[PDB]
C-alpha cells in the first residue's frame, strides 16, 4: 500500500491498491468497492491463482 | 435463535460430561502448575509430575460429573414434566452442585451453597 | 377452519433447512430417469423426521 | 530442504537457550539463534539485515548477556527447578498455540503444489528493472532519513533514555 | 549436551519438520472441500433467514 | 511453500520464547532472553512480509525494533544488576517481597 518496491520500483501490488482507494473515495457503500479489494488482496497473497493451479495439479493427480 | 442443533439427551448428557472432563484437566492442570512443589521434591523431577497427573484426574473426574449430572437431570426433569422453562436445569444445577460438591467437600452445608449458587447461574441463563 | 397440523408443518420448516436442502438436492440429481431406478426416500424420510419432531410437541396445545 | 535444516538447527538451538543448566551456555546457544536467523536473512536477498543481526544481536547484546551474566557466578541452586512437571501445562499451551498459529497464512497464503511440470518457464523477465540495481542497504538508506525520519529520531531518543538509565542505575564513581 | 546429542536432536528436528511440509501439502489438498461446505452452510443459513423473514 | 515454511521458522522462535517462560520459575534471566527471543521473531515476520509483499515499511520498522530490543536490554540488565546487588543473589524468593 506504501509503493516503495524492495528493488527501488514501485511496488508490485500498488496499482491496485490505488485503484482500491479512489474507488473507496467516493462510494459509499464499501460493497461497491468489493472487486477492486479482492483484487488488491489477490495481488498480495495470490490465493485463487493458487488454488485453481493446485485444482489442475489435483485432477492431473487423479487421472494418473 | 436456537435452531442449530440436533439434540438427543444421551448424547447430551454423554457429550456434556466429556466436556466436563476437558475443562476439569486443563483447570487441574492450571492449579498444579501454579502451586509450588514441597521443599522434599525439588530435586526428584518423578513426583511432581505425577502429582500434576493426579490433580488433573480428580479434576477432570469432578468436572466431568458436574458437567453429566447437571444436563441429564435437567433433561429427565424437562421430559418427564414435558415443559420448557429455566425452571428444569435450576433443578439440575442444584442436585449436580449439592451431590457432587458435598461429596468432595464433605459437607452438607458446603453442598446447600453450591446448589442455590448453581441454581441462581442456571436461571439467569 | 385450517388444520393445525399443516400449519404447524410450515411454521416448522425454518428448523428443518439443512434436510429440506438435501432433499432438494437429492431431486435434482435423479431428474434422469436411470431406467425408473433412483429415489430421493432417505433424504424424504430424514426431512419428515424433522418436522414432525418439531410439530409433535406444539399440535396438542391447539386442539381440544 | 535448506528451509529444513535452518529450521532444525534453531528449533534445537533454541531449546537449549531456554532448557541449558548454565546462563552462559544459554546465551552461547543464543547467538547460534541469531546466526541461523542470519542464514535464513541471507536466503531471504537481505544482505544487510543478514549482517547487522551478526553486528548488533551477536555484536553487541550477546557481549553485554555473556558480560553481565559470566561476572555474575550464578550458582545452580539458585536457579534449579525439575521440569518434568511442566510438561502437560507446556502441552496444552504449545498445542493450542502450534494449531492456531502455525496455519495462519493457509487459508490466506494457500501453497502452490509443485506439479511434475516445468513451471519455471512460465517466469516473465521485465529487463527494465534490472538496467539499474538497487542494493537493500540504498532502498533501506532512500527512506529512513528522509520520508521517515520522525520514527529515526525518536529511535534516537529511546537510545538516550538507554544511556542515561544506564548510569543513573549503575554507577558507583570513584 | 554431548556433540552427538545435539546432532540427534537436529535429526529428530528435520524429521519433524518434514512432517511439517507433509501437513501443510495435506492442508492445501482440502481447500476445495471447505470451500464447498463453506457455502453449502451459507446457502443453509440464507434460506433459513429468507425463510424466517417470509413471517 | 517458501512463505509458511519462513513463517513458522519465526513460529518455532516465538513458541520459544513463550515455553522459556512458562518453563523457568526461577530463572528470570532466561524470562529476559526468551522475551528477547520473543522480539526476533516478530523482526524477522516484518522482513519475511516486506519480501512477500514487495514493500519496504517491514524493513523499516525492522530496524527501528532493532533499536528498541539493544535499549530494552541494556535497561532490563541494569535492573537486573542493581537488583543482584541489593540482594547479593538472583534467585526468586528474594524478589517477592511486595505482594498482596
Amino acid at each position: 500500500a506504501s509503493g516503495w518496491g524492495i528493488t527501488g520500483n514501485k511496488g508490485r501490488c500498488y496499482d491496485f491498491w490505488m485503484d482500491f482507494s479512489e474507488c473507496m473515495s467516493h462510494c459509499r457503500e464499501p460493497k461497491d468497492c468489493t472487486l477492486l479489494r479482492e483484487d488488491y488482496l489477490e495481488c498480495l497473497h495470490h490465493s485463487k491463482e493458487f488454488q485453481r493451479r493446485n485444482r489442475i495439479y489435483k485432477e492431473e493427480q487423479r487421472k494418473l | 435463535r436456537y435452531l442449530e442443533e440436533e439434540d438427543g439427551p444421551l448424547m447430551k448428557t454423554i457429550k456434556g460430561s466429556i466436556t466436563g472432563f476437558g475443562a476439569g484437566t486443563i483447570y487441574g492442570t492450571i492449579l498444579a502448575t501454579w502451586k509450588d512443589v514441597p521443599r522434599v521434591e525439588r530435586n526428584v523431577a518423578l513426583p511432581g509430575l505425577i502429582r500434576t497427573l493426579k490433580m488433573m484426574g480428580t479434576h477432570g473426574l469432578t468436572f466431568a460429573a458436574i458437567g453429566g449430572v447437571y444436563i441429564g437431570v435437567e433433561q429427565l426433569v424437562q421430559n418427564f414434566r414435558s415443559k420448557r422453562d429455566f425452571y428444569n436445569g435450576a433443578i439440575g444445577g442444584f442436585v449436580a452442585g449439592a451431590s457432587v460438591l458435598g461429596y468432595r467437600a464433605r459437607s452438607i452445608p458446603t453442598a446447600i451453597a453450591a446448589g442455590a449458587t448453581l441454581a441462581v447461574t442456571s436461571a439467569l441463563i | 377452519v385450517v388444520d393445525p397440523k399443516k400449519y404447524l408443518e410450515e411454521s416448522c420448516k425454518p428448523k428443518c433447512v439443512k434436510p429440506l436442502l438435501e432433499y432438494q438436492a437429492c431431486v435434482k440429481r435423479i431428474q434422469g430417469d436411470d431406467s425408473g431406478h433412483k429415489h430421493c426416500t432417505g433424504q424424504y424420510f430424514d426431512y419428515w423426521q424433522c418436522i414432525d419432531k418439531c410439530v409433535a410437541p406444539k399440535l396438542f396445545a391447539k386442539l381440544k | 530442504m535448506i528451509l529444513s535444516v535452518l529450521s532444525s538447527l534453531a528449533l534445537v538451538s533454541g531449546l537449549m537457550v531456554v532448557r541449558a543448566k548454565n546462563p552462559v551456555h544459554s546465551v552461547l546457544f543464543f547467538i547460534l539463534v541469531f546466526c541461523d536467523t542470519s542464514g535464513l536473512l541471507l536466503l531471504l536477498g537481505l544482505d544487510f539485515f543478514a549482517m547487522i543481526f551478526l553486528v548488533v544481536y551477536i555484536g553487541a547484546i550477546a557481549v553485554l548477556f555473556l558480560f553481565v551474566v559470566m561476572m555474575f557466578h550464578i550458582q545452580i541452586a539458585e536457579i534449579h527447578e525439575e521440569v518434568l512437571r511442566y510438561l502437560p501445562v507446556s502441552g496444552i499451551i504449545g498445542l493450542i498455540f502450534w494449531w492456531e498459529m502455525f496455519f495462519i497464512l493457509d487459508n490466506e497464503s494457500i501453497p502452490l503444489l509443485p506439479t511434475q511440470r516445468n513451471t519455471t518457464s512460465l517466469r516473465y523477465t521485465v529487463y527494465a528493472g534490472k538496467v539499474r540495481s538497487w542494493t537493500n542497504l540504498e532502498t533501506l538508506g532512500n527512506l529512513l532519513y528522509t520520508y521517515y525520519f520522525v520514527w529515526f529520531l525518536v529511535s534516537s531518543l529511546i537510545l538516550l533514555v538507554a544511556m542515561i538509565g544506564a548510569i543513573v542505575l549503575t554507577m558507583h564513581r570513584t | 549436551v554431548k556433540v552427538l546429542t545435539y546432532f540427534g536432536m537436529t535429526l529428530a528436528a528435520f524429521a519433524f519438520w518434514q512432517s511439517m511440509d507433509k501437513v501443510h501439502v495435506w492442508i492445501a489438498l482440502h481447500q476445495d472441500e471447505k470451500q464447498e461446505r463453506m457455502e453449502k452452510e451459507a446457502e443453509v443459513r440464507r434460506v433459513r433467514a429468507e425463510l424466517l423473514r417470509k413471517a | 511453500m517458501d512463505l509458511i515454511k519462513y513463517f513458522t521458522f519465526s513460529m518455532i522462535i516465538f513458541i520459544l520464547g513463550i515455553w522459556g517462560i512458562l518453563l523457568n520459575r526461577r530463572n528470570i534471566l532466561i524470562m529476559l532472553m526468551s522475551i528477547e527471543l520473543m522480539l526476533l521473531a516478530v523482526n524477522l515476520n516484518f522482513l519475511v512480509f516486506s519480501v512477500s509483499l514487495d514493500d519496504m515499511m517491514g524493513q523499516v520498522f525492522a530496524l527501528l525494533v532493532l533499536t528498541v530490543a539493544a535499549a530494552e536490554s541494556a535497561i532490563g540488565l541494569a535492573i537486573f544488576v542493581i537488583t543482584f546487588r541489593v540482594r547479593g543473589t538472583i534467585a526468586v524468593e528474594f524478589i517477592n517481597s511486595i505482594q498482596g
